[PDB]
RNA sequence: CGUAAAGCGCACGCAGGCGGUUUGUUAAGUCAGAUGUGAAAUCCCCGGGCUCAACCUGGGAACUGCAUCUGAUACUGGCAAGCUUGAGUCUCGUAGAGGGGGGUAGAAUUCCAGGUGUAGCGGUGAAAUGCGUAGAGAUCUGGAGGAAUACCGGUGGCGAAGGCGGCCCCCUGGACGAAGACUGACGCUCAGGUGCGAAAGCGUGGGGAGCAAACAGGAUUAGAUACCCUGGUAGUCCACGCCGUAAACGAUGUCGACUUGGAGGUUGUGCCCUUGAGGCGUGGCUUCCGGAGCUAACGCGUUAAGUCGACCGCCUGGGGAGUA
RNA sequence: GCAUUC
């Protein structure tokens, strides 16, 4: 059964990219809408879009440069089997800053170098480069 | 410019799943190449094929099977610009300083033709010998006078001329295509989706070429 | 399995009507019906191992669904079982 | 952890681990700040003093911890109310060597009785043992008994695995499709545990045609406790219990998601329909070849050995040894 | 048909 959603969703965020698809649709969460916010601030992907409303999806517009994928490499951290909590100082860096990682704050889901500079550590969720 | 025939590929059984975006529908279960999206690519192929004629560049053409063999040819005669109309030797590119002393060779045997010195009572000068012309002639001879790596590598077929392909990405040479439903995109820079085996359809492809390159050319 | 006027029955005995077959108690009642009749057929076809096999489905699905509306409301499961005369 | 050591033979399942989605609440985990404590020395940083150093020494940092207090609420957990996409129930159908019990049919082998009939039959590379003038073999008629189901039959079907083929009946399990309705997370995995588990083997009582360990004879050979030949007991069959092992293999644990294709088989179903041993869709299972990727390579390749998540099993040089 | 060993 599926027991990591969040898991689920870098899948098919590598899935797609590998496989240079355009957009990937899966459904939709509060918690993967906010991951999906800080990855399209970022830049990772161009934009996401959440459609239906008794079951709705999420859909992500993936990008490319210079035919490549953007998402060099996505990979999950914190997993239901061994979850994993980072104090401020803790806080890792992905690629020496040039990656980041987004981290579930008491304010909210944002990235790395976001929560370092509000000092709030949390929850390590994922390495996206 | 867009007209009849062309639009004609394959059968649905051969196609090449990279080729998904250049199809159009499967009619008839053969499926038939999206003409709107082939004329852009086209008039690029062109446009570029004309920049590099400006600078002189040498172009040349790569046809092996039967139906277009003789159709590289005449445009080799209707331009400047060299060809290959038979199998492609396995490294005419990647080797060529190999290829050279075979070119000269043939240099040699036109030679003793021209003057009659190959006149001799012996058998083995006036058959055996004189046989070798044709022999490399018809491998080697629109590439007697390249005396050099092609700037630009036009082919009719991107799958039955694969290896020409694998020689001219290796060496880095801007590969040109007509690039079938069937056949592997990736290995040319500019690519033509279409028919590759038709008779009106090659001869209006390297037609085109053939004419750009001479106001390129000038 | 089980003959569908006698599934029919059991539907509007233990659920709201003839209609609702998905409550915990319709499954309960209709899988408890087919152990106790399935009860007789292991008495003489003792080595039936293969539906055997099927037998235990029920009763490994029956308890996971007493489990639930255990859970789920204490007073409902207990009338339940009252009526069904199991957890013995 | 396919083949190098390594996936329990296969399942059901308690404890345990993990768990879809929405709102509110709690603030346990988690996070922020402060307070107390974390002896000194030692380690480390900036200095000072013995001619330098070792050494000694001032201050700081550190002691990643624990406890309290005050806050934060995204995530996890607790509690309450929900929701339908996971899972499950109901209605109508389809296919199948799925399982258990009973009955029955035909071909054939062996044996018994009788007729016709006469010197061979049988067997091997060759030969012999063997059978036969007490009438064999062959052939015809009738009877008895046992076991297995030719053709269909097919990298076809069903089952968790082992495994399951004549036909008919009785009892019975699961799977799949069509729309519609219902329950509303009831789920996934599983140490221990429990159940099933080829063949051979064991116990008791039956049965015993064929086949055949052991055994006997005849050959072969330098020898032949074998291969070959002629015989032949247990066993193979049934009833009930025990054994619990296989190269029990896909040498590949179970569940869910995602990722280019092509040609077939099998079983449902929708639609176009006169231009049918037709045309286009949608499910389940299944065989083959191959793209990216992966792999030491061989190869795997939407049924992964690709990309991920949950849980369990197991491996740590060979031999000794899966032995004491 | 049988036909070992270094
Ligand atoms: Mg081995
Ligand atoms: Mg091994
Ligand atoms: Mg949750
Ligand atoms: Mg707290
Ligand atoms: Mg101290
Ligand atoms: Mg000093
Ligand atoms: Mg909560
Ligand atoms: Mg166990
Ligand atoms: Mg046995
Ligand atoms: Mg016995
Ligand atoms: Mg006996
Ligand atoms: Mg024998
Ligand atoms: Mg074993
Ligand atoms: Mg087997
Ligand atoms: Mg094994
Ligand atoms: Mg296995
Ligand atoms: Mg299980
Ligand atoms: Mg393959
Ligand atoms: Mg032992």
């Amino acid at each position: 059964s599926m027991q990591d959603p969040i898991a689920d969703m870098l899948t098919r965020i590598r899935n797609g990219q590998a496989a240079n698809k355009a957009a990937v649709t899966m459904p939709s969460s509060k918690l993967k809408v906010a991951i999906a916010n800080v990855l399209k601030e970022e830049g990772f992907i161009e934009d996401f879009k959440v459609e239906g409303d008794t079951k709705p999806e999420l859909e992500l517009t993936l990008k490319y440069f210079q035919g490549k994928a953007v998402v060099e490499s996505i990979q999950r951290v914190s997993r239901p089997g061994l979850r994993i909590y980072k104090r401020k100082d803790e806080l890792p860096k992905v690629m020496a800053g040039l990656g980041i990682a987004v981290v579930s704050t008491s304010k909210g889901v944002m990235t790395d170098r976001a929560a370092r500079q509000a000092g709030l550590g949390g929850e390590i969720i994922c390495y996206v480069a | 410019m867009l007209k009849a025939g062309v639009h004609f590929g394959h059968q649905t059984r051969y196609w090449n799943p990279k080729m998904k975006p250049f199809i159009f529908g499967a009619r008839n279960k053969v499926h038939i190449i999206n003409l709107e999206k082939t004329v852009p690519m086209f008039n690029e192929a062109l446009a570029e094929l004309n920049k590099i004629a400006s600078r002189k560049g040498k172009i040349l053409f790569v046809g092996t099977k039967r139906a277009a063999s003789e159709a590289v040819k005449d445009a080799a005669l209707s331009c400047d610009q060299f060809f290959v109309n038979h199998r492609w030797l396995g490294g005419m590119l990647t080797n060529w300083k190999t290829v050279r002393q075979s070119i000269k060779r043939l240099k040699d045997l036109e030679t003793q033709s021209q003057d009659g010195t190959f006149d001799k009572l012996t058998k083995k000068e006036a058959l055996m010998r004189t046989r070798e012309l044709e022999k490399l002639e018809n491998s080697l001879g629109g590439i007697k006078d390249m005396g050099g790596l092609p700037d630009a590598l036009f082919v009719i077929d991107a799958d039955h001329e694969h290896i020409a392909i694998k020689e001219a990405n290796n060496l880095g040479i801007p590969v040109f295509a007509i690039v079938d439903t069937n056949s592997d995109p990736d290995g040319v820079d500019f690519v033509i989706p279409g028919n590759d085996d038709a008779i009106r359809a090659v001869t209006l492809y390297l037609g085109a070429v053939a004419a750009t390159v001479r106001e390129g050319r000038s | 399995s089980l003959s569908t006027e006698a599934t029919a029955k059991i539907v509007s005995e233990f659920g709201r009507d003839a209609n609702d077959t998905g409550s915990t108690e319709v499954q309960v009642a209709l899988l408890t019906a087919q152990i106790n009749h399935l009860q007789g057929h292991f008495a003489e076809h003792k080595k039936d191992h293969h539906s055997r096999r099927g037998l235990l489905r029920m009763v490994s699905q029956r308890r996971k669904l007493l489990d639930y509306l255990k859970r789920k409301d204490v007073a409902r499961y207990t009338q339940l079982i009252e009526r069904l005369g199991l957890r013995r």
